[PDB]
């Protein structure tokens, strides 16, 4: 359930990236090319730890489960987890 | 860290457009969630601007279907509170919250929606003060505010729509008098046609909640406070309250014609959910009550035929029930005369213009909306040719 | 045709019955009076009269009546 | 128009009211106490620069009008324009 999956979600509302983080956001499975899919998913990565690490200033105890950014071209639905770090590049539609 | 400039820019204008989008992406954040035989849509309950807030009527939207302006007359018990009241919902987040509120000065009786404008509305009022509500600002309050002379609007306007699309858009303003006052879509400085309605006698023709026949011409049929329906215009000589078409037995207060021909016979029939109780079924050319329906309970308001199945249409009563009929299908029995929540009058009800809706204003503030996938555009052309045929003979034998 | 209407007589034992239902309940509706129900506020929404709301609602009545 | 824009976005599921951090990263709208939700839009503005300058770098055109900051227990929204920013927490109910 690796391309399959890959297609399935990449065949929904826009979705142009969605890769499950292996960790740090560098999987050999790549949506697209090398920066998009490995950078930017890094970068997701990493900048929504210090996300997890800005609730974390306002409260300690609270990580980040989810981010949503659904605006003029993109529904960026990132979900930080206990392995992942969800990678979500999509459309408005 | 301080709030002091910062909640003096709050105290500025600079936040109109602010607020707007705030009310806007809240609300798109409304539906809150989580990672780890009527369909009945929504009801339409705001909660102070829906409360106590008899409901005008319910126009709908061409521009961004599943948008309609739940306007709402001042009822008595709000007179402090802003004279007529217009709401905008978006029928598919499911929000109990309306998109943008639209209060008025005046009012409010048959609000409608600017054409090819999203972020605008306008429509006319109890005064026909057809007052224009930009939704660029979160100015509630109408930006614009028609005249209210005499020769200009005075009466309540009923019926204010354009004729057509935006080629000839002649937004002509039907008050209980007759004074016929066109207008554009976005003018609002004197109406375009300013002129007024002639009758046989006694020209003070109270019209609710009219239409136009198949075609959308003009011609429009009168929902006359004492029965004897007419017909007329505005554009030139046209304008004359004449066409009578007695055997009515109370005033018209629901009235709404076929719409566009799609799946039933052309026939230019509209349909009396008014004060005779058993709504009566009539042709633009008849004279004669084509099709008397059922014997509702109390007075009846508000009729619309759906513009997916244009034979069909939705009749009320006055404690409170939907009689949706079937007319290609059935005669004498409707698909789901249904019962909306309690026994008040029914004041609206307006078929949603991608169709297949129900939209019923209710009492006070609410608007239950009664979804439907069973009253689909049939191919029943002969049927419902035949129909109106059998009853345009059976009206008078 | 009286041959049906010896069926029809049948069915007329119940019909006048409910017919007294149906003017029992326009005596219950005529009793109810006008700013009872909404059709006052609905009567101010389309520019119609209370007091002349209640008369045209009992000549209604009398129209079921006869 | 502060009132019916406040309570009507107030009336969903457990909105704590408008609150707006302005660009600079501090509460230009405040409904709550100021101490607490100061530091908090402060440190949220912050690090949703440093969000911004992730997405802008990931994503070109992603206006900043939506952001749902889910965390382990709560959803920090943020429903402005580009350049405001909305402080409002609100769990994932």
């Amino acid at each position: 359930e690796v391309e399959e999956t890959l297609k399935r979600l990449q065949s929904q509302k826009g979705v142009q990236g969605i890769i499950v983080v292996n960790t740090e956001g560098i999987p050999i499975k790549s949506t697209m090319d090398n920066p998009t899919t490995t950078q930017y998913a890094s970068l997701m990565h990493s900048f929504i730890l210090k996300a997890r690490s800005t609730v974390r200033d306002i409260d300690p105890q609270n990580d980040l489960t989810f981010l949503r950014i659904r605006s003029k071209k993109n529904e960026i639905m990132v979900a930080p987890d206990k392995d992942y770090f969800l990678i979500v590049i999509q459309n408005p539609t | 860290l301080t709030e002091e400039e910062k909640q003096q820019i709050l105290h500025s204008e600079e936040f109109l457009s602010f607020f707007d989008h705030s009310t806007r992406i809240v609300e798109r954040a409304l539906s809150e969630q989580i990672n780890i035989k009527l369909s009945l849509n929504r009801q339409f309950f705001d909660e102070r601007w829906s409360k106590h807030r008899v409901v005008s009527c319910l126009d709908w939207s061409s521009q961004y279907p599943e948008l309609l302006v739940a306007s709402y007359n001042n009822n008595e018990d709000a007179p402090h509170e802003p004279d007529g009241v217009a709401l905008v919902w978006n029928m598919k987040y499911k929000k109990t919250t309306p998109e943008y509120v639209f209060h008025c000065q005046s009012a409010v009786m048959s609000a409608t929606f600017a054409k090819f404008h999203p972020n605008l509305v306008v429509g006319g009022t109890y005064s026909g003060q057809i007052v224009l509500w930009d939704n660029r600002s979160n100015k509630r309050t109408p930006v614009q505010r028609t005249p209210l002379s005499a020769a200009a609007h005075t009466h309540p306007v009923y019926c204010v729509n354009v004729v057509g699309t935006q080629n000839a858009h002649n937004l002509i303003s039907i008050s209980t008098d007759g004074k016929i006052c066109s207008w554009s879509l976005d003018m609002l400085s004197h109406p375009q046609d300013s002129m007024e309605l002639v009758h046989k006698q006694s020209k003070a023709v109270a019209v609710t909640s009219m239409s136009f026949p198949v075609g959308d011409v003009n011609n429009f049929v009168v929902g006359s406070e004492e029965g004897s329906v007419y017909t007329a215009c505005r554009h030139g000589s046209k304008a004359g309250i004449s066409e009578m078409f007695e055997g009515h037995q109370g005033p018209i207060t629901g009235i709404h014609c076929h719409a566009a021909v799609g799946a039933v016979d052309f026939s230019h029939l509209f349909v009396t959910s008014s004060f005779d109780w058993t709504v009566k079924l009539w042709s633009t050319k008849n004279n004669k009550p084509l099709y008397s329906f059922e014997d509702n309970a109390g007075y009846v308001y508000d009729v619309m035929w759906s513009p997916t199945h244009p034979a069909l249409f939705a009749c009320v009563d006055g404690m409170g029930r939907l009689d949706l009929w079937n007319l290609n299908n059935d005669t004498e029995v409707p698909t789901a005369s249904i019962s909306v929540e309690g026994n008040p009058a029914l004041n609206r009800v307006r078929w949603t213009h991608s169709g297949r809706e129900i939209a019923v204003g209710d009492s006070e503030g609410q608007i239950v909306i009664y979804d439907v996938g069973e009253q689909i555009a049939v191919p029943r052309n002969d049927e419902w040719a035949r129909f109106g045929r059998t009853l345009a003979e059976i009206n008078a034998n | 045709r009286p041959h049906i209407r010896g069926a029809i007589r049948e069915y007329q034992t119940q019909l006048i019955q409910r017919v007294k239902d149906d003017i029992e309940s326009l005596h219950d509706k005529f009793k109810v009076q006008y700013p009872q129900s909404q059709a006052c506020k609905m009567s101010h929404v389309r520019d119609l009269p209370p007091v002349s709301g209640s008369i045209i609602w009992a000549k209604q009545i009398d129209r079921q009546l006869t």
